[PDB]
RNA sequence: UUCGGAGAUACUCGAGUGGCGAACGGGUGAGUAACACGUGGGUGAUCUGCCCUGCACUUCGGGAUAAGCCUGGGAAACUGGGUCUAAUACCGGAUAGGACCACGGGAUGCAUGUCUUGUGGUGGAAAGCGCUUUAGCGGUGUGGGAUGAGCCCGCGGCCUAUCAGCUUGUUGGUGGGGUGACGGCCUACCAAGGCGACGACGGGUAGCCGGCCUGAGAGGGUGUCCGGCCACACUGGGACUGAGAUACGGCCCAGACUCCUACGGGAGGCAGCAGUGGGGAAUAUUGCACAAUGGGCGCAAGCCUGAUGCAGCGACGCCGCGUG
RNA sequence: GCUCGUAGGUGGUUUGUCGCGUUGUUCGUGAAAUCUCACGGCUUAACUGUGAGCGUGCGGGCGAUACGGGCAGACUAGAGU
């Protein structure tokens, strides 16, 4: 009957997810987007760095971006069947 | 296995006296059977193969059990013939050879096997025990005041022993001071064309 | 249940073992959480090994030990220094050393001459 | 079955199976009573049928038949079918 | 004391109720080209019996029933009814914030938010048993650990284009439903998308890995012992119970095959250990023990353990030694 | 057979910048066994115990900016008018 009744928790670090960068292929998703990946990674055998292209579904809370776009992204938990990410902010919007 | 045959017949084949004194030997020093008075062909292989014969039936050592020393030779650091003759001069059987125990190779290897011998008080009766740096290497008290052990006690000079052991008085036994390297090693052999054989 | 217990990991007739956390709904030589000694009942004595401040760990957090390791943190000290019973200090005993290499080498040229 | 223990638990499993049902059975019959109720628009009897059903729920967690989640979540969606009407 | 009938009062214990275990251990590699596995992250989207610790509490009542006893059906396997008796079985209340709703502050960021506290309105637990006289074991709600687990994602490891159009719950949204949890997981409605020559959709083959063999290495081949994870348990499908289920030695349906029958109906599942038959070039004992180690239950002694420890058989391999 | 051109691969001189590639360091992880090395124990060996490597990688943090790339300009030799 000394002890303080709620034990205080171990704090646990906030770890990270994933960020990244690319441009925008689809928008015609009511709420969703289509972005364009790429990263480029040596060949295991011969050693020249290959460039490769990925489509993730990101979620528009509103609709705003278009074809082009640099847009920021972060992965969340599953929202659909496909989509993962988010949409952060828009830095350097199409020309 | 051992061989258990004759032992100037594989002398005369390999051309190189490999006992210590020998008779039979240099009346014939050409090979055995009826074609070994012949000129014959020397290969490269030839030269390989009959210079790693030479330290089979010197130390009296199988061929599967002569290559698990080549595998630890080539694998040590320093070279490999210095290494491989130094693990050959490391069993016992050929220690208690340079101690002057034994008059051959082939009596040094029944005393051993007999269990006439200790090691760090230990009863051993295994020929390729490997001894190590500051083994003594003592003798059984039921072997002494026997025939074959007493009978080299008198014959400790006509053989020099090597600089890496030292045998003592009555109480015999044998202390090793360190690991044989190169220049107190006894050479009818070569030791480059056993490492070139493996290579094939 | 987390479980403080032995692993076999010898020979046929030479049963080495390790001082293992583990999992009750685990086979003995299963993945352990953590390897904390090791116990050799070969020697004359023993060789008895516990890490002695993982072990207070994994005490101080609910793991239950088996029954031959239960004597075994009784001989090092470690059940009665995390119970409060006072023979905490470690009662374990090592053989009685042999001379060393060196030592017996010389005493046989010291005797020689 | 086999095993003498087996033939045991396989007269438990059944026991258990009719317990179960009988509890889960009168929790649909709760809230689809509310569900009445609350689509008369009424807010009188809806009041308090959501009290006497939210504490049936909160029973049948407490006797290991549905988990405690199901409870939080099925209390959840019958109260703010409420404040919507 | 009967001269083979007794005395629940009584240690002890078959059957029975109740608890916990039976989801571990052991086996196999058919299916699987997949988040199955390897490695690295996320879980502000989750569960976690037993174990450890902090804090609260352990309160009133009730109705049955297995067993027993008496009877009915059935060839069996099994099953009906009447009475009868308990409990830590079951059921109903009182009070108990980590359920729920609304409004609050306070900290926090990584958008949904999370964490901590406040007011008001709704709520939900428990079980006792033993005692030589420090015998001792249990119960329930909540804080925090530990452990085990679920789910999502990056990247990596086959052949085939003499397979080039695939996709309609399909791709996204909203409202409900559902789950431990996110989610087309399900449903209605609305939008018309999603994927693909960086090989979609097909076809062929395959458990993946630590590793093993080879090779100077880089590579190529392989996944056997041992260790990890996965998948299955006669074939196919389904749920129940539970903290947790591909439920090998559980359930229910269907199918094939074997067996029993009084023809009405029933029974079974060695890819556990040992063993038999068959196939094959070819692969072993119907062994011993719980002494050790690990596990289940028990206050404990103990009981259980074909896990395991060992032995038998085969030059099957490696290593060592003899035959002087 | 020869050309044109889509995807793709590759790209002149120079200023500034970013730090993705690249490179340095540190932390976390890469189980145990196996393998290499060194000591110990089985009479030796196989076998087995311990210690250190290895585990080529991946994630987090902090340095460097020559080269490759991105971004923002300059240039005229390539190319075109
Ligand atoms: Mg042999
Ligand atoms: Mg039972
Ligand atoms: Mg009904
Ligand atoms: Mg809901
Ligand atoms: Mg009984
Ligand atoms: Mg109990
Ligand atoms: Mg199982
Ligand atoms: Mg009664
Ligand atoms: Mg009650
Ligand atoms: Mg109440
Ligand atoms: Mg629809
Ligand atoms: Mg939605
Ligand atoms: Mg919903
Ligand atoms: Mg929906
Ligand atoms: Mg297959
Ligand atoms: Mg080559
Ligand atoms: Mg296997
Ligand atoms: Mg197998
Ligand atoms: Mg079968
Ligand atoms: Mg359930
Ligand atoms: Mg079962
Ligand atoms: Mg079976
Ligand atoms: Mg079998
Ligand atoms: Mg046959
Ligand atoms: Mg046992
Ligand atoms: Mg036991
Ligand atoms: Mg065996
Ligand atoms: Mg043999
Ligand atoms: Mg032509
Ligand atoms: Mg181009
Ligand atoms: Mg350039
Ligand atoms: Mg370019
Ligand atoms: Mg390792
Ligand atoms: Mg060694
Ligand atoms: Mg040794
Ligand atoms: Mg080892
Ligand atoms: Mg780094
Ligand atoms: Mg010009």
């Amino acid at each position: 009957v000394k002890g303080p009744k709620h034990t205080p928790r171990t704090p646990k670090p906030r770890g990270r997810r994933k960020t990244r960068i690319g441009y925008v292929v689809s928008d015609k998703m009511q709420k969703t987007i289509v972005v364009e990946l790429e990263d480029r990674m040596r060949h295991p055998l011969y050693g020249k760095i290959i460039r490769t292209t990925k489509k993730v579904k990101a979620h528009d809370e509103d609709s705003v971006a278009g074809i082009g776009d640099r847009v920021s992204l972060m992965e969340t938990r599953p929202l659909s069947a496909t989509k993962r990410w988010r949409l952060v902010e828009i830095l350097e919007k199409a020309k | 296995a051992r061989y258990t045959g004759p032992v100037t017949r594989k002398s005369r084949r390999l051309r190189t006296d490999l006992v210590g004194g020998d008779q039979a030997f240099e009346k014939r020093p050409y090979p055995p059977g009826q074609h070994g008075r012949a000129r014959i062909k020397e290969s490269e292989y030839l030269l390989q193969l009959q210079e790693k014969q030479k330290a089979r039936f010197t130390y009296g050592v199988m061929e599967k059990q002569f290559r698990r020393y080549y595998e630890e030779a080539v694998r040590q650091p320093g070279k490999t013939g210095e290494e491989l003759l130094k693990i050959l001069e490391s069993r016992l059987d050929n220690v208690i050879y340079r101690a002057g125990l034994a008059r051959t190779r082939r009596m040094a290897r029944q005393l051993v096997s007999h269990g006439h011998f200790n090691v760090n008080g230990v009863h051993v009766n295994v020929p390729s025990y490997r001894v190590s740096q500051y083994d003594i290497v003592d003798v059984r008290d039921k072997s002494l005041n026997t025939v074959p052990f007493q009978i080299a006690r008198e014959t400790a000079g006509e053989r020099p022993i090597p600089s890496w052991l030292q045998v003592v008085g009555e109480r015999q036994r044998v202390l090793i001071h360190q690991l044989p390297e190169r220049a107190q090693i006894d050479v009818p052999l070569t030791e480059q064309l056993i490492v070139e054989y493996y290579s094939k | 249940a987390v479980k403080i217990k032995l692993t076999r990991l010898g020979k046929i007739r030479n049963p080495q073992y390790r001082v293992a956390v583990a999992d009750a709904r685990t086979r003995r030589d299963g993945r352990a959480i953590e390897v904390i000694g090791r116990y050799h009942p070969k020697e004359e004595p023993s060789l008895i090994e516990i890490n002695s401040e993982r072990a207070q760990y994994w005490l101080s957090v609910g793991a239950q030990p088996t029954e031959p390791v239960l004597k075994l943190l009784k001989i090092t000290g470690d059940w009665q220094k995390f119970k409060g019973l006072p023979g905490a200090q470690g009662r374990l005993k090592v053989a009685a050393p042999k001379p060393s290499k060196l030592e017996v080498f010389n005493a046989a040229l010291a005797a020689a001459d | 079955a086999n095993i003498k223990s087996q033939q045991k638990r396989n007269r438990t499993n059944e026991r258990a199976r009719l317990r179960n049902k009988a509890v889960k059975s009168s929790l649909r019959t709760a809230v689809r009573a509310f569900r009445e109720a609350a689509h008369a628009g009424d807010k009188a009897k809806a009041a308090e049928l959501l009290a006497s059903t939210n504490r049936k729920l909160d029973k049948a967690a407490s006797k290991g038949v549905i988990h405690k989640n199901q409870a939080a979540n099925k209390k959840s969606a019958l109260a703010q079918a409420l404040n919507k009407l």
